RNA sequence: CCGAGGGUAGGGCCCGUGACUGGGGCGAAGUCGUAACAAGGUAGCUGUACCGGAAGGUGCGGCUGGAU
RNA sequence: GCUAAUCCCCCAUGUGGACCCGCCCCUUGGGGUGUGUCCAAAGGGCUUUGCCCGCUUCCGGAUGGGCCCGCGUCCCAUCAGCUAGUUGGUGGGGUAAUGGCCCACCAAGGCGACGACGGGUAGCCGGUCUGAGAGGAUGGCCGGCCACAGGGGCACUGAGACACGGGCCCCACUCCUACGGGAGGCAGCAGUUAGGAAUCUUCCGCAAUGGGCGCAAGCCUGACGGAGCGACGCCGCUUGGAGGAAGAAGCCCUUCGGGGUGUAAACUCCUGAACCCGGGACGAAACCCCCGACGAGGGGACUGACGGUACCGGGGUAAUAGCGCCGGCCAACUCCGUGCCAGCAGCCGCGGUAAUACGGAGGGCGCGAGCGUUACCCGGAUUCACUGGGCGUAAAGGGCGUGUAGGCGGCCUGGGGCGUCCCAUGUGAAAGACCACGGCUCAACCGUGGGGGAGCGUGGGAUACGCUCAGGCUAGACGG
């Protein structure tokens, strides 16, 4: 694997897309960091410590819409959308004043700054830029 | 410089009465009232549905042929309009509205803006004290527009003075009859106005 | 078909002439002087390097040459005289 | 392409190609007419267009079309060029001025009389 | 202020001279991703005491001769044999980029 | 050497200098090294004149010299003023 | 001493042009056959080789983008 | 062959400065000091025991420059290898000064796929044009820098030049003569000619601003301030305005009943571009004189190319319209004529006897002293795709491996803090642009003010991620 960060948002996209209740992403202290943001801004219902076969993983756990009428019952989704931004190919750098506003306000920027894993809306109150991890909504 | 001819061939064309001559408008010899439809041959046959573009060309041709303003100077002021804070709508309308023959017009020294240019240009009109000749001048707020007293003692303006007396002018106009001379208040806000044109119409037709 | 800058160049013709002339000495006396520097004869050697540094300075008074120039010029005339006489000696004069 | 490989290779601006060559960055150019003949067009259609062959002030000789209803062009005659294809008259990519040197104007034209380089009658 | 470059000793082929490679890093005007750029300086050494593979740093400094207009200020690190090794293999592979 | 004088800008009859520090030697409107005020000969406005009698004494003190028509405007600015 | 340049000699790159010649494009109302599209009347296409007025044919191996 | 000086040289004095040797601080040749040595100078004018302008030597300031470094700056790899002053050293030469800039010698190096070398094109920037932005294109005018002065080389004088209207030499060209000999350098303002699609008056003025010289009066100024010309561009304005037939003639159409041009005209009143007369600038208050103290200050006067123009006041005539288009895109439709002809054409396509597509007419549309065309730039083009594209059959996976350089890389904990982010700070000239106000009667144009950013130098700060160093783990990988 060569790219740890964007494998987990993988995990996730491709989980919800058939609606599992959870699911495993193997485990980093910054994943983690990420995964906070992600539960707080509700995104996801919230993770836990795992291990599978002796291992470190984290598993989260997926939230959805509600049963829906029509010919499709299948629900909305919590996260429509999540990618990577800055990658291992381009690092992705934005000072405080160049960070965008993802979808008009109704969704985040994660990015990893010098004091912390902040939101879009928080660099700013913090006043800090950095590395523009992925956007969601 | 102007439009400068048969002037209710407009009218025909637009499918509104555009009140350009002042008296005869009103008379039932208007053009309107004996014939609605185009000029031309062909004014009587049965019309197809006018394109989108269509549209729009007739409504700006509509707002422009009112003020009998070139081309260029409406496309100028719009630009103004376009870069110029707020509704691009409202100040567009606001501006050309500002122009002195227009306010001249407004303020019924007139009975067409027509006729209310040469009464600039020939210097009978005058601002704040001084003369001006200048169809074009930029009416402010505060600004004092006067008969000159050396063209106070005319027919023309008497005529149409002596029909000045109850007739009431908009929101943002005042008028010191007798005296001869009028205020420009504030700026006309879209409300003060009913013009037979949907200004949003015009927006679009420049955005091609 | 003329000027008074046909003035001007008449005066250049004089003022080289002037300084092609202080310069030669100089360098006919310095080298006179890194000569007998040589085969000291050590009182003879700074005996004419007075006489050369003498018109050194005396040129870079006026346009021959530039102040750092005749310091220059010194500087490296002092120095190749003085270790010429470091081989044999000794420094009869001042100076120094 | 990788990002990668954008910054090892780069994107490829791409030039325009002239269809004017022997005009050679004018607007118009003089030249002198040598053969003044009529040519038959390309399919679907029939007819005897007038071209005259004119060697530049370019030092190029091109093939020119003649526009218009009849013409006082002959051999020698001095001509003014400007751009444009005639499509269905191969090796045709000028057209001649008229009303300008030897090309006189369009005897009889009342409608667009500019492009066709007749004064206006009284 | 005087400008300080940190490289490689590559060559001391030279004598009271040596080649300092520097390296740089900067994100790509257009295109973003970090690259990497390097030149090599000819820098002055007085005393000849710097070796082969050795970091040091260098300061712009008055011209000493052409292409000389750094002195090395410092060593830094002593025995980079690797650093001059990838330095040696790309000249290396350019007898086999001709024809 | 260093001068304090007028360089023209405005247009054609329609004068309006500013008052400026720049070298002799320089084209009369080209670089110069700072503006110390500005001046309007035809005296359309209230204030046809101002200057930073402050800098422009500055300059003054360290070997620049003013125009005659310069100086003019300088003293009227009070800066001649003992 | 170096030196603008002139001169002698031999090289390199480019441009223009040349009896004649190779194919290419368009023109089209000519001539010869009918190779391809249907199982196109010998399934086609293919690399290569040899052959023939011309499309093409055939050998060898390959593909199905082949009908039945 | 005579002669003066602020011309030139000699001695002196040495505040000081210059040089070698020594030494203290400093740290590249910076500052101080001691011995030795070396170095100055010019007088002129008025009101005359006093001023003014000068002159000499030295220190500092300010301003304008030289040189050096980091990063940034187009196309071709069908240019892949380049290099003997070449790279470095030692020692000199040279310069204001560093330097192979130059010489001698010694070493054998220097550069290159991060594109050397070679070829092609281009003066670079502030900015300009376009574009939602990113980006593309561009460098005319105005400002900054460079380079050049018929083609080349060289130095002289000088603070500064290797000097557009200074010098020498070679070349090409042209010219003049008395045929014996000599001269020139408009890429300065005008102007001529050739070239070309094409680009101006052999004008006026030093009154204004700036510049050179002088104590000053003042003199010079094709810089410049203006004028002339050209719709080349932008902007303002004009060819009128009100009234005026169920509607003249003319012409077009027609079902022959009528429909159109059209309130358009005619005609009525009203105004008054042009023109005629009168007055007539802002731009010009300095220098200078007077007193004061030649200063501070106060008071006096001279001068306007544009120009009797603008403009203000009086009188006063209805007074230029053109160009493109009307099949679809794309706004505007009918008749005649032609009959795959003549012709139109940006693309699709029109015309072979019923053409809104050709030519003419009427009518209509769009602009308007302009309208159209050609040429080029950007846009539409998300059609080189960073923003923001693709590769089973549409154009596009290399025939397959192995591997160099390069690019990218698992979990944990530390140190550094390079990337990265924050703050402070300097720079980011002016003009342009953006916002506000103001001056021309408006605008164009122009003045005053305001907001800034990138990007780089500097100091301080942070440590999540990328980096680096260090120590661990076993999920990748490999081995038993
Ligand atoms: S009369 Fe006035 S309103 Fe009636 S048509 Fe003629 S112009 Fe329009
Ligand atoms: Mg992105
Ligand atoms: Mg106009
Ligand atoms: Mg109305
Ligand atoms: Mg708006
Ligand atoms: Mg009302
Ligand atoms: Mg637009
Ligand atoms: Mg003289
Ligand atoms: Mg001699
Ligand atoms: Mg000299
Ligand atoms: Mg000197
Ligand atoms: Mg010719
Ligand atoms: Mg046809
Ligand atoms: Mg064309
Ligand atoms: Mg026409
Ligand atoms: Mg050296
Ligand atoms: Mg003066
Ligand atoms: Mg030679
Ligand atoms: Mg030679
Ligand atoms: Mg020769
Ligand atoms: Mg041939
Ligand atoms: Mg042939
Ligand atoms: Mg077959
Ligand atoms: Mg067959
Ligand atoms: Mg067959
Ligand atoms: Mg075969
Ligand atoms: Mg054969
Ligand atoms: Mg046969
Ligand atoms: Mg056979
Ligand atoms: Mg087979
Ligand atoms: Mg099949
Ligand atoms: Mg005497
Ligand atoms: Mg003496
Ligand atoms: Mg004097
Ligand atoms: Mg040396
Ligand atoms: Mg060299
Ligand atoms: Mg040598
Ligand atoms: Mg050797
Ligand atoms: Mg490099
Ligand atoms: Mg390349
Ligand atoms: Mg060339
Ligand atoms: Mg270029
Ligand atoms: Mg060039
Ligand atoms: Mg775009
Ligand atoms: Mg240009
Ligand atoms: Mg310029
Ligand atoms: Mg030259
Ligand atoms: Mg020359
Ligand atoms: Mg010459
Ligand atoms: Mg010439
Ligand atoms: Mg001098
Ligand atoms: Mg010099
Ligand atoms: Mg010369
Ligand atoms: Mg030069
Ligand atoms: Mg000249
Ligand atoms: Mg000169
Ligand atoms: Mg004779
Ligand atoms: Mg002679
Ligand atoms: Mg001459
Ligand atoms: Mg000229
Ligand atoms: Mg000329
Ligand atoms: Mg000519
Ligand atoms: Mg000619
Ligand atoms: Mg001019
Ligand atoms: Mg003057
Ligand atoms: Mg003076
Ligand atoms: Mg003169
Ligand atoms: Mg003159
Ligand atoms: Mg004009
Ligand atoms: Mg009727
Ligand atoms: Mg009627
Ligand atoms: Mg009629
Ligand atoms: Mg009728
Ligand atoms: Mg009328
Ligand atoms: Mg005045
Ligand atoms: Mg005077
Ligand atoms: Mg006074
Ligand atoms: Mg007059
Ligand atoms: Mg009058
Ligand atoms: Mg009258
Ligand atoms: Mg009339
Ligand atoms: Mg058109
Ligand atoms: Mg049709
Ligand atoms: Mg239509
Ligand atoms: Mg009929
Ligand atoms: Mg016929
Ligand atoms: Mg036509
Ligand atoms: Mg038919
Ligand atoms: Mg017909
Ligand atoms: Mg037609
Ligand atoms: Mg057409
Ligand atoms: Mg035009
Ligand atoms: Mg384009
Ligand atoms: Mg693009
Ligand atoms: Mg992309
Ligand atoms: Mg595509
Ligand atoms: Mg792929
Ligand atoms: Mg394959
Ligand atoms: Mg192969
Ligand atoms: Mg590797
Ligand atoms: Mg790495
Ligand atoms: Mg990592
Ligand atoms: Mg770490
Ligand atoms: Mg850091
Ligand atoms: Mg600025
Ligand atoms: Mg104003
Ligand atoms: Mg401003
Ligand atoms: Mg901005
Ligand atoms: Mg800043
Ligand atoms: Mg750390
Ligand atoms: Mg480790
Ligand atoms: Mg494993
Ligand atoms: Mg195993």
């Amino acid at each position: 694997l060569t790219d740890p960060i964007a494998d987990m948002l993988t995990r996730i996209r491709n989980a919800t897309r058939v609606y599992k209740e959870s699911t495993d992403v193997p485990a980093s202290r910054f994943k983690e960091e990420i995964l906070r943001i992600l539960a707080r801004e509700g995104f996801i219902k919230g993770y836990e410590r795992v291990d599978v076969d002796g291992k470190p993983y984290l598993r989260v756990y997926l939230k959805y819409g509600p049963r829906r009428q029509g010919p499709d019952p299948r629900p909305e989704q919590v996260i429509h959308h999540i990618r990577r931004i800055s990658k291992p190919g381009r690092r992705v750098y934005v000072g405080v004043k160049e960070i965008p506003r993802v979808r008009r306000g109704l969704g985040i920027a994660i990015l990893s700054t010098s004091k912390g894993v902040l939101t879009d809306r928080e660099a700013r109150k913090l006043g800090v830029g950095g590395e523009l991890i992925c956007e969601v909504w | 410089g102007r439009y400068i001819g048969p002037v209710c061939r407009l009218c025909r064309r637009e499918g509104v009465k555009l009140y350009l001559k002042g008296e005869r408008c009103y008379s039932p010899k208007c053009a309107m009232e004996r014939r609605p439809y185009p000029p031309g041959q062909h004014g009587q046959k049965r019309a197809r549905r006018p394109s989108d573009y269509a549209v729009r060309l007739r409504e700006k041709q509509k707002l422009r042929r009112i003020y009998g303003i070139s081309e260029r100077q409406f496309r100028n002021l719009f630009e103004e309009a376009s870069k110029k804070k707020g509704v691009t709508g409202s100040v567009f309308l606001g501006l050309l509205e500002s122009r002195l023959d227009n306010v001249v017009y407004r303020l019924g020294f007139a009975v067409s803006r027509r006729q209310a240019r040469q009464l600039v240009r020939h210097g009978h009109i005058t601002v704040n004290g001084r003369r001006v000749d200048l169809p074009s001048y930029r009416v402010r707020p505060g600004d004092e527009i006067a008969v000159a007293e050396k063209s106070r003692n005319l027919e023309l303006i008497r005529q149409n003075l002596e029909a000045m007396k109850g007739r009431k002018v908009g929101p943002w106009l005042s008028l010191d009859v007798e005296g001869m001379k009028g205020k420009f208040l504030r700026l006309p806000d879209r409300e003060d106005l009913a013009l037979p044109v949907n200004e949003q119409l015009v927006i679009e037709f420049y955005s091609r | 078909r003329n000027l008074s800058a046909l003035k001007r160049h008449r005066q250049s013709l004089k003022r080289r002439l002037r300084n092609k002339a202080k310069k030669s000495a100089i360098k006919t006396l310095s080298k006179k002087a890194i000569q007998l520097a040589q085969e000291g004869k050590a009182e003879e050697a700074l005996k004419i390097m007075r006489k050369a540094e003498s018109l050194i300075d005396k040129a870079a008074k006026g346009s021959t040459l530039h102040k750092n120039a005749a310091a220059r010029r010194k500087s490296r005339l002092m120095r190749k005289v003085r270790q010429l006489l470091e081989a044999a000696g000794a420094p009869l004069i001042g100076g120094g | 392409p990788t990002i990668n490989q954008l910054v090892r290779k780069g994107r490829e601006k791409v030039r325009k190609k002239s269809k004017v060559p022997a005009l050679k960055g004018a607007p118009f150019r003089r030249g002198v007419c040598t053969v003044v003949r009529t040519v038959t067009p390309k399919k679907p259609n029939s007819a005897l267009r007038k071209v005259a062959k004119v060697r530049l002030t370019s030092g190029y000789e091109v093939t020119a079309y003649i526009p218009g209803e009849g013409h006082n062009l002959q051999e020698h005659s001095v001509v003014l060029i400007r751009g444009g294809r005639v499509k269905d008259l191969p090796g045709v990519r000028y057209h001649i001025v008229r009303g300008v040197y030897d090309a006189a104007g369009v005897k009889d034209r009342k409608k667009s009389r500019s492009k066709y380089g007749t004064k206006k009658p009284k | 202020p005087k400008k300080v470059l940190t490289g490689v000793v590559v060559s001391d082929k030279m004598q009271k001279t040596v080649t300092v490679l520097v390296e740089r890093q900067f994100p790509h005007p257009l295109y973003g991703k970090v690259i990497k750029r390097s030149k090599k300086y000819l820098a002055h050494d007085p005393e000849e005491k710097y070796k082969l593979g050795d970091v040091v740093e260098i300061i712009e400094s008055r011209p000493i001769s052409k292409r000389k207009r750094f002195r090395v200020l410092r060593l830094v690190e002593s025995g980079r044999m690797d650093l001059v090794e990838k330095y040696l293999i790309r000249r290396q592979n350019y007898e086999s980029l001709s024809k | 050497m260093v001068k304090i004088r007028l360089a023209r800008f405005g247009s054609k009859h329609n004068p309006h200098y500013r008052i400026v520090v720049t070298d002799a030697r320089r084209k009369r409107d080209g670089k110069y090294i700072e503006k110390i005020g500005y001046y309007d000969p035809r005296k359309t406005t209230p204030d046809w004149l101002k200057v930073d009698v402050e800098r422009a004494r500055y300059w003054l003190s360290v070997g620049a010299q003013p125009t005659d028509t310069a100086r003019r405007l300088l003293r009227q600015a009070g800066v001649f003023r003992q």
